[PDB]
């Protein structure tokens, strides 16, 4: 059993890097990089036995170390929540982040500062496994924002370019935003609950959730790209592309939602807030299916797919389904972690161009990296029958029918297709025409860092989502009976957008002069200027009206210095003559004995 | 407590009789050497607070407050030398003697039981600092930004003497003590109206609420570097603190009256908090800064909750510690380029590489960053104003995100985007500069490990 | 070795493996190297400290506090008795701290441990808890800040004032 | 060291307008500018006689080394870079849009006209007069 | 915004904003252009210590005359302020309302 | 990495190579000193042509201001020179 | 504008500057840092919370297994209390 | 300014506007010789307002024929670099002080940087006699910086020898 103490030693595996990346302060310019990456392995077997576990028993020990403070009448410590959720997750996240660190080492190793690069990556990874495996609220805050800070740092990896930093407080202010939703939350589970813990609360259901629960909401809307709040991703792109992929798969965007499955029983309730749910995740899923489109920027594409995926995500915690969900979640996190792995041999293969425009044909000395775009592609599609299948074509099944309010399976017939057309896309373009671009082809594919990491992730991808397929305990009856038509429509759906594309971009009659009205709404009528700009000049009318306040109060207290400058007209009021204050005092003296004669 | 107020006074010949140039080694020495003990202070426990002598006892807010006092000269001190490192002796030792004897009233006023003595020391706490600021303040037209300074403080603080010795004659002793134990409700009426105002507003003045807070701004950016750590991280804190005291009476007198000043305080944390983030002069921007999170502080006070205190007191310290440090990083930025304003010289993550470590880890530790004291003290004060009124949050937590704007504002377009390039002046850091981070930010991050020392009496 | 009553563990009630299909052995290759490898190389060193520590003992007393009239034989000031009463209040009070945190862990473990039965076996543990927190929730909850004895001792009074109206209402 | 004169009080009238052209850009036009700093002044906002500007964008085009962005030019900085470089918008011609947005809402008002009727679970939908809806209502009987 | 209308330029709008305007522009360049050895410190320029010196609002201390002004900032301080007044007294007096009569389902809230 | 600097032989043999697919004036004339507008008469909308294809064939920078005034191949590739890290 | 010429370099004017450093980093780093953490990292009992615990443990055992209802409100007992009258 | 860069900035972004349009290069082609031939009618008349008319009303024709994402290469302001490596760029006069220890690290660089040191401390008077000499009253006229005759350095040298790209 205490082989999950030793779930807890993979933590602190995590954490031996940072303190060599400090302490010795020499032998880490022997190449540490090799060194963490090492590390994260012994964190992916050493981290791969307690799954094993507890897929046989179950068993699913929380342990609390030793008490954080005391105060009143709660005890906060701390935790190491074993859900299955963070059983099942911890090693999708060591596993693709082991990926993306050997592509780094092949990235980065012109730049001079990779050691440094590592020690944050890594960090952003320990931010992300204390937030998923801790149970205690105030934990999960922890993880929250520390995930959230480190998107700062990593999207803001380039000192200089204003448009990068920029991107990054950006992000860093969305998910402040989502904070806010988040300590709404706790503070509600304190005064009605006793208690954050994420045991209690799940003990005691309180019969009104309505608040705190949308408070949830929002901040799952923080992280998680959901709407009313976008310009997240298209922005966060400007980090360096490894980032950009453990940041749209693994962690973040993802840990968005990650918290509502946290909280599913408390959410099995409330229709009102599945409401919400697939109120909102529908808008996404469709909305950046309408903004998604004609943005030509590879990397762009790949985010607003991820957002697409999120949105659906969301709609499958609507009705109750979580799991499903989940499992798309990991399912995600390796094919679109392989997507951005692959798109970066594109790019940096290319010099860097990374426009959709330009580019060239699918194979040319480019086999195993295209051959990655129409794994990752053709995955990314819905899946004809092959692993993310086993998350998203059950997610339309079941979504498909019973209670949902309906505007939201058209919802989820169109997205899909349109994510099928972003396929057809980057296909058509990418992997499609003669070579059109910069001459001179610098291309190289050869070096074992790339293939030996699509290597392995495209290997386990395929196998990995048929693991996690029949590994699933039962949690719900599966639909399993499904009637025509809405049976026959998942794949259907993907060819009808599948053809329909096709035959869009394919056979173009001659293209010059105008464009349609919808593609300059396309890439938008303005929903990331309008916002940004718009609500940019808001805090500077505010300090309009601060500079109203100051100059009131500095003009008040110039209305007591007035005070005073016409205060000296009552020391001035003295005309300075003898025959003026001598015998007005004498008669006002006299009216001292007259005031004193009655007084 | 004797045996913390001799050893400073010993202090002060230390400083006179001396050779040249030993003067800042013997001090430093001496004064961590105080620290150690100052560290001592801390028996405290169960339910009645220490009394070492029927003069002046410590609660615990009273010791977490001293022992930052205490720590906080030798960095102080510290920090203030080249600023100078020229003159005649009498310039040196006069300025250590004035920031002794500063700490001297200091340890006065935070350990004084009675109140009359702890106002006595209060006013005998201003002046050196006026002292030290105005004598050279690097003077920009001096703004005689001291002394009619002092006027903003005495203006309506006098008064506060009157209501006191009121309460003397009316019920005998002003031991804090047995003014405990005999305090009895005051009705709601215009006399207790004119006394609860009275000493609520002589407070309020020094830690600036929204209406007050030009006082600090001008005040904070003519002090020497020592001056302004004296400033912020202590001197707003003697407000509050005796806030914390006085209120003790007053029961129900603070509801009726609380709420103006609670509701100013909740929108002049988002209105400071606001014209913080777009000025330019960095100096300024940790000023305001420290204005809204005392802002905060008043609204954890006037409301009662015990949590209220806990996350308040625990404001108090982080907010001392991060403040002064930021403080003292804009002063190491200032001597590299002579400046103050902000936007003039950039770069400093490929210059002085280390130096971005304390920026950033600095400013994080003022972002409200999750196992920071300063998100401790914050968090439990959201906690209490949100059981006060379901409605603040949208206040509070927009105060959260703006507070994360400029907060990270500030660690950008100082230290990021470019290099200005006719610079061509800025030697790389310093050991001492080094010493005075570390010295800051290490303990603010150990007390995130075990802070039950420093939330508040009621714990 | 903490006071069983406090803190009950239930029946452990664990099943008996059955191998029901014949394959490899995964886990248990593992469970019993580890137990090779963990278990006894740190068993030596605990047991070691245990001996070391043995050969001299220590003997530290939890302590006690005695009773006093607290607030009602005290005299409306001359604080020399009320010291003693107040403070002691607050003794007890941060005892009562430490009831509620108890009870609150109990009902934390029991739904760990009962599992997805979670309003099965919890509705004991969870009714004592209503119990006890409304008691609390009664006497200490609302006073303030600045609290001793006097505003305790006032709430009392108001409540049994007030359900003395309740009684002679009742009628 | 800091002249007698470095900047503010306007309004005295005949040769104050030259003197704020020195110390400052000074044309035609720019004899207009300084005077259009006494111009947007009018009665004291607090704004003091420091020039004034557009809000128009002068922005990195590859020459010239422009305005405070990246700074080669010793040239007046108007009010505004507190505001443009790291975090703006400042001027373009833009879509200026604000239909789309809202007509977006309109689909989330259309859903919300779909809040209070439903799709439903099986088989299928609408035929509808007073039929069933999941509640199963009447009687019980079968023999 | 909107580069637009082309504008023709006329005669003196040319000689004038042309050899005016580069006049003063292509003097200060060369002027902060020395860029010689032998400076440590900083180039000082006396730009943007105008911007300073005026963004410290120098005519803040000195008064405001009302024409506006006082409208402009008393009702821009006035209808959200004293609204936001008004609506947390009301949410305090009913929040103490269902404390003291009926239920406010508080039930165990303890910590508070 | 992205190995391969260009050198001086290169860009020669680059710009004078594409000047060479230059249809419309034949390779008869073509050198560094060979002058690009007076000799081949070229238009200078032409010229704005050649400047254009030759950043696409770089792919970079080229600000209007400097295109315009480009003219001879040696000064193409001086400005491709300094512009690019070039020299030994 | 006088710098140093940073020979080596450090706080002060020169050949004192080791012993600067060495009280600073000692008395700073050393001292109070490494030994007052230790000393306020396990201090006796503060605030009294263990023994709290510990107490609370004794009297809830006590007050199952002799069956009274722990925690009974009523801060004093009613049996000794007088009430105003109307 | 004058009809030659506006003309001719037309045309050249124009051209821009078109690549981003279409697709495979050659649709590109053709089009683009439509357009060549668009102004290649133009240009032969002389006549002076007929002229800049005939242009602004290129100017809105060619308003319509922007697409929001105009295709930007790399190193110019645009999404992909304008100073990806800007974190990279370290400045001469940095160095100037190192360590004596670490300034013996790599013994022979700062020999010919010393030779520069001596290069440009033997200048600068040289450089100000000329400007000094040159400039006509003001130097008003003037955004360039013409040569030095004798035999030297071209005089305002010294930041112009610039940290380089990556
Ligand atoms: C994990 C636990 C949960 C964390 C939740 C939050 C996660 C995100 C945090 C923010 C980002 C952190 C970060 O990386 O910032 C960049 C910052 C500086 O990186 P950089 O400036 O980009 O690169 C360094 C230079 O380029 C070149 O310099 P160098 O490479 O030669 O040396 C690098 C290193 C050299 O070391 C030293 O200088 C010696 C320090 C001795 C400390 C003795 C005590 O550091 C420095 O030189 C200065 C920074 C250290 C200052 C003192 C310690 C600050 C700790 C900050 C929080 C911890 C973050 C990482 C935690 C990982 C788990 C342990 O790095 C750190 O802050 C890491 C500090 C590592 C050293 C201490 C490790 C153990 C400390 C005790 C436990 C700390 C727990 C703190 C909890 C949170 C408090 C807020
Ligand atoms: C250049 C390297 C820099 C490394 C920086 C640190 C990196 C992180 C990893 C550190 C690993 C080594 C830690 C020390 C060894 C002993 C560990 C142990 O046996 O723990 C269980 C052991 C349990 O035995 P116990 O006596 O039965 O339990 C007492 C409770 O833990 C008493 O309950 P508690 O609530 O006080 O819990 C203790 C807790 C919380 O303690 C605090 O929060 C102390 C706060 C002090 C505030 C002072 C404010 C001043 C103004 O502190 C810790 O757990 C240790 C972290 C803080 C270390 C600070 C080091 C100096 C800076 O823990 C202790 O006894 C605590 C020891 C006292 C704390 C200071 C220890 C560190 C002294 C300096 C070492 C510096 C690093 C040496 C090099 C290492 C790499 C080559």
């Amino acid at each position: 059993m205490n082989l999950f103490s030793s779930l807890t030693l993979v933590t602190l595996i995590l954490l031996t890097m940072p303190i060599a990346a400090i302490n010795f302060n020499t032998h880490k310019f022997t190449n540490y990089p090799l060194y963490v990456k090492t590390t994260i392995s012994c964190a992916f077997i050493t981290s791969m036995i307690p799954t094993m576990m507890f897929i046989h028993t179950g068993q699913e020990m929380i342990i609390s170390n030793w008490h954080w403070l005391t105060i009143q009448t709660l005890k906060l410590s701390l935790s190491f929540k074993m859900d299955f959720f963070s059983m099942m997750f911890v090693p999708v996240a060591l596993f693709v982040t082991w990926s993306i660190m050997e592509f780094s080492m092949w990235y980065m190793h012109s730049d001079p500062n990779i050691n440094q690069f590592f020690k944050y990556l890594l960090l952003f990874l320990i931010t992300m496994l204390i937030l998923v495996t801790a149970n205690n609220l105030f934990q999960l805050f922890i993880g929250w924002e520390g995930v959230g800070i480190m998107s700062f740092l990593l999207i803001g990896w380039w000192y200089g370019r204003t448009d990068a930093n920029t991107a990054a407080l950006q992000a860093i202010l969305y998910n402040r935003i989502g904070d806010i939703g988040f300590i709404l939350a706790m503070a509600w589970f304190l005064i009605n609950l006793n208690t954050w813990d994420l045991q209690q609360i799940f003990m005691l259901n309180p019969n009104d959730s309505n608040l705190p629960l949308m408070g949830l909401i929002l901040a799952a809307t923080g992280k998680s790209a959901q709407f009313g709040l976008h310009p997240w991703l298209p922005s966060a792109m400007e980090g360096p592309t490894p980032v950009s992929a453990l940041l749209h798969s693994s962690t973040m965007v993802v840990a968005g939602i990650f918290l509502l499955i946290r909280f599913y029983p408390l959410t099995e309730n409330n229709k009102f807030g599945q409401s919400i749910m697939l109120c909102l995740g529908a808008m996404t899923t469709l909305f950046t299916a309408m903004c998604a489109l004609t943005q030509n920027d590879i990397k762009k594409i790949i985010a607003f797919s991820t957002s697409s995926q999120l949105g659906l995500m969301m709609v499958t915690i609507g009705i109750n389904q979580p799991h499903l969900a989940f499992l798309h979640i990991c399912t995600h996190a390796f094919f679109k972690a392989m997507l951005f792995m692959c798109s970066g041999s594109i790019i940096h293969s290319l010099n860097d161009e990374q426009d959709i425009r330009k580019m060239g044909g699918l194979f040319k000395a480019m086999p195993f990296t295209t051959t990655a775009l129409i794994i990752g592609s053709l995955a990314l599609t819905g899946m004809p029958f092959l692993t993310g299948f086993y998350s998203k074509d059950l997610i339309i099944e079941s979504a498909n029918t019973s209670y949902t309010n309906a505007w939201a399976l058209l919802m989820t017939l169109v997205a899909t297709s349109f994510t099928a057309i972003y396929s057809t896309r980057i296909i058509f373009f990418a992997l499609l025409g003669q070579p059109r671009f910069p001459t001179l082809i610098n291309i190289n594919e050869n070096n074992p860092f790339l293939i030996n990491s699509i290597k392995r992730l495209l290997i386990g991808s395929l196998f990995a989502g048929f693991i996690i397929s029949n590994n699933i305990p039962p949690m719900t009856i599966p639909q399993m009976t499904m009637p025509h038509y809405l049976k026959m429509t998942a794949l259907t759906v993907t060819i009808l957008g599948f053809i329909l594309a096709l035959e869009i971009s394919n056979t173009t009659h001659y293209l010059k002069f105008n464009y349609p009205s919808n593609t300059f709404k396309f890439s938008n009528l303005l929903g990331y200027y309008p916002t940004i700009m718009h609500r940019l000049t808001p805090y500077m009318n505010l300090t309009m009206s601060q500079k109203s306040a100051s100059s009131l109060l500095d003009l008040i207290w110039l209305e007591t210095i007035l005070p005073k400058t016409i205060s000296l007209a009552q020391m001035k009021m003295s005309t300075t003559i003898t025959s003026q204050k001598g015998l007005i005092k004498l008669y006002f003296l006299s009216f001292l004995i007259t005031i004193l004669i009655s007084t | 407590m004797l045996k913390y107020i001799i050893p400073t006074m010993m202090l002060m010949p230390l400083t006179w009789l001396s050779k040249n140039s030993m003067i800042w080694i013997n001090t430093t020495l001496h004064s961590l050497l105080i620290s150690l003990t100052s560290l001592l202070l801390l028996n405290q426990f169960g339910d009645n607070s220490l009394n070492f002598s029927l003069t002046f006892f410590s609660d615990s807010l009273s010791t977490p407050l001293l022992i930052l006092t205490m720590w906080l000269l030798p960095l102080m001190l510290m920090a203030s030398q080249h600023h100078l490192s020229k003159e005649n002796l009498a310039r040196k030792k006069l300025f250590i003697s004035m920031l002794i004897l500063l700490q001297l009233f200091l340890i006065m006023t935070f350990t004084a039981t009675e109140l009359i003595f702890f106002y006595i020391m209060f006013e005998a706490t201003l002046v050196p600092t006026l002292i030290i600021i105005t004598r050279w303040g690097n003077q920009t037209e001096r703004l005689n930004a001291g002394l009619y300074f002092l006027f903003y403080t005495l203006a309506g603080s006098l008064p506060l003497l009157v209501a006191l010795i009121y309460i003397q004659n009316t019920m005998g002793s002003l031991n804090f003590l047995i003014l405990q134990y005999w305090v009895q409700p005051m009705p709601n009426s215009w006399s207790n109206t004119f006394m609860w105002l009275a000493c609520m507003m002589a407070f309020m003045v020094k830690m600036p609420l929204y209406g007050l807070h030009l006082w600090l701004p001008k005040a904070h950016v003519e002090a020497p570097i020592a001056g302004s750590m004296v400033l912020a991280a202590i001197l707003l804190k003697l407000g509050g603190y005796g806030m914390m005291r006085i209120t003790l009476l007053l029961n129900p007198i603070t509801d009726f009256m609380a709420y103006p000043f609670i509701m100013l305080s909740l929108w002049g944390m988002i209105m400071t908090s606001s014209i913080c983030l777009r000025q330019t002069d960095l100096k300024s921007l940790i000023a305001y800064s420290s204005v809204s999170h005392m802002a905060l502080v008043i609204v954890a006070i006037l409301i009662q909750t015990p949590w209220s205190y806990m996350g308040a007191t625990a404001l108090m310290i982080a907010h001392g510690l991060t403040s002064s440090m930021l403080f003292c990083l804009a002063n190491s930025n200032y001597e590299r380029v002579h400046s103050r304003t902000m936007i003039l010289a950039r770069g400093l993550q490929t210059l002085l590489p280390l130096m971005a470590a304390w920026w950033l880890l600095a400013s994080l530790t003022n972002l409200a960053l999750p196992p920071s004291i300063n998100l401790i003290g914050e968090l439990f004060v959201v906690m209490s104003t949100f059981s006060w009124s379901n409605i603040t949050i949208i206040l509070m937590g927009l105060n959260m995100v703006i507070t994360a704007l400029y907060s990270l504002y500030m660690l950008i377009t100082t230290q990021r985007g470019k290099h200005t390039h006719h610079i061509n002046n800025i030697l790389p850091s310093f050991t001492r500069e080094n010493a005075l981070m570390s010295l800051h930010m290490l303990p603010l991050l150990l007390l995130s490990l075990n802070p039950k020392i420093i939330l508040g009496p009621l714990y | 070795s903490w006071d069983k009553d406090v803190y009950p563990e239930p029946p452990r009630r664990t099943p008996a493996p059955s191998p029901q299909t014949s394959l490899p052995n995964p886990i248990t290759y593992l469970t019993k190297a580890f137990d090779l490898l963990v278990d006894r190389p740190v068993t030596l060193v605990r047991e070691f400290i245990e001996r070391q520590h043995a050969k001299n003992k220590y003997y530290y007393y939890h302590r006690e506090f005695r009773r006093v009239p607290d607030i009602t034989e005290c005299h409306e000031k001359d604080v020399l008795c009320m010291f003693e009463a107040e403070m002691q209040w607050k003794r007890d009070y941060k005892v009562d701290q430490e009831i509620v945190n108890i009870i609150q862990e109990r009902l934390k473990a029991c739904q760990q441990r009962e599992g997805e039965s979670h309003r099965q076996n919890c509705a004991k543990e969870l009714q004592q808890f209503t119990q006890v927190v409304k008691a609390y929730q009664d006497r200490y909850h609302d006073l303030g800040a600045h609290y001793s004895a006097r505003k305790c001792l006032a709430k009392q009074k108001q409540r049994m004032l007030a359900e003395r109206k309740a009684t002679k209402e009742a009628a | 060291a800091s002249h007698i004169t470095k900047d503010m009080l306007p309004g005295p009238y005949p040769k104050t307008p030259e003197e704020r052209a020195a110390a400052a850009k000074k044309y035609n036009m720019r004899v207009e500018d300084y005077e259009p700093y006494p111009d947007d002044g009018m009665g004291y906002g607090d704004y003091p006689k420091l020039p004034d500007r557009s809000q128009q964008e002068r922005d990195p085009w590859y020459d010239w080394d422009h305005p405070d962005l990246r700074l080669n030019w010793g040239e007046p900085m108007h009010w505004d870079l507190d505001m443009y470089i790291r975090n703006r918008v400042d001027t373009s011609p833009t879509p200026v849009n604000w239909n789309l947005m809202c007509k977006h809402l309109f689909g989330f008002v259309a859903f919300m006209l779909f809040m209070f009727w439903v799709g439903e679970t099986y088989p299928t939908y609408q035929p509808v007069g007073p039929k069933q809806y999941p509640y199963n209502n009447l009687y019980l009987e079968r023999g | 915004l909107d580069p637009a209308e082309y504008d023709i330029s006329s005669e003196t709008r040319k000689a004038q904003a042309e050899r005016l305007a580069i006049r003063s522009r292509l003097k200060r360049e060369y002027q902060l252009q020395y860029n010689d050895p032998s400076r440590r410190g900083v180039v000082e320029d006396p730009a943007l210590i105008r911007w300073t010196c005026a963004r410290s609002a120098n005519v803040y201390p000195n008064f405001r005359p009302n024409t506006k002004t006082s409208l402009l900032g008393a009702l821009f301080g006035i209808g959200p302020l004293i609204f936001w007044y008004y609506v947390f007294k009301t949410d305090r007096d009913r929040k103490e309302k269902l404390i003291q009569e009926g239920k406010l389902d508080r039930t165990f809230n303890i910590s508070y | 990495s992205d190995a391969p600097p260009l050198t001086l032989e290169g860009i020669k043999d680059r710009v004078l190579y594409v000047l060479k697919l230059y249809d419309k004036i034949d390779p008869e004339k073509l050198s560094v000193n060979s002058h690009f507008m007076k000799d081949l008469g070229l238009d200078s909308l032409d010229q704005v042509e050649i400047i254009m294809a030759m950043e696409d064939e770089f792919g970079f920078e080229i600000p209007d201001i400097d295109a315009e005034k480009l003219m001879c191949p040696q000064e193409i590739v001086d400005y491709i020179a300094d512009k690019k890290d070039v020299y030994e | 504008y006088e710098k140093n010429p940073d020979s080596h370099g450090y706080d002060k004017d020169p050949a004192v500057d080791v012993w600067n450093m060495r009280v600073v980093f000692f008395f700073g780093f050393s001292i109070v840092l490494v030994l007052g953490s230790t000393f306020v990292a396990y201090l006796p009992d503060y605030r009294m919370q263990e023994w709290a615990r510990r107490e609370a443990e004794r009297l809830v055992k006590y007050r199952e297994a002799h069956g009274l209802p722990l925690m009974e409100s009523n801060c004093f007992d009613p049996s000794k209390i007088q009430l105003p009258e109307d | 300014l004058t009809h030659q860069q506006k003309v001719l900035q037309l045309y050249k972004r124009a051209l821009r506007h078109l690549e981003s349009r279409c697709v495979h290069r050659d649709k590109y082609r053709y089009f683009a010789c439509l357009l060549r031939a668009r102004f290649d009618e133009h240009k032969n008349e002389k006549d002076m307002v007929k002229a800049t008319q005939l242009l602004r009303e290129a100017e809105k024709e060619f308003w319509h024929g922007q697409h929001p994402q105009p295709y930007i290469f790399p190193e110019s302001p645009g999404g992909t670099s304008y100073e990806r490596y800007e974190c990279y760029k370290v400045p001469e006069w940095c160095l100037d002080d190192w360590h004596p220890s670490e300034k013996a690290m790599y013994p022979d660089y700062f020999a010919k940087r010393e030779q520069w040191k001596k290069l440009r401390r033997e200048s600068w008077e040289r450089e100000v006699k000329q400007l000094q000499e040159e400039t006509p009253v003001g130097g008003p006229r003037t955004e360039a910086l013409p040569p030095a005759r004798k035999q030297g350095d071209l005089p305002p040298l010294w930041w112009h020898i610039v940290t380089r790209p990556r």
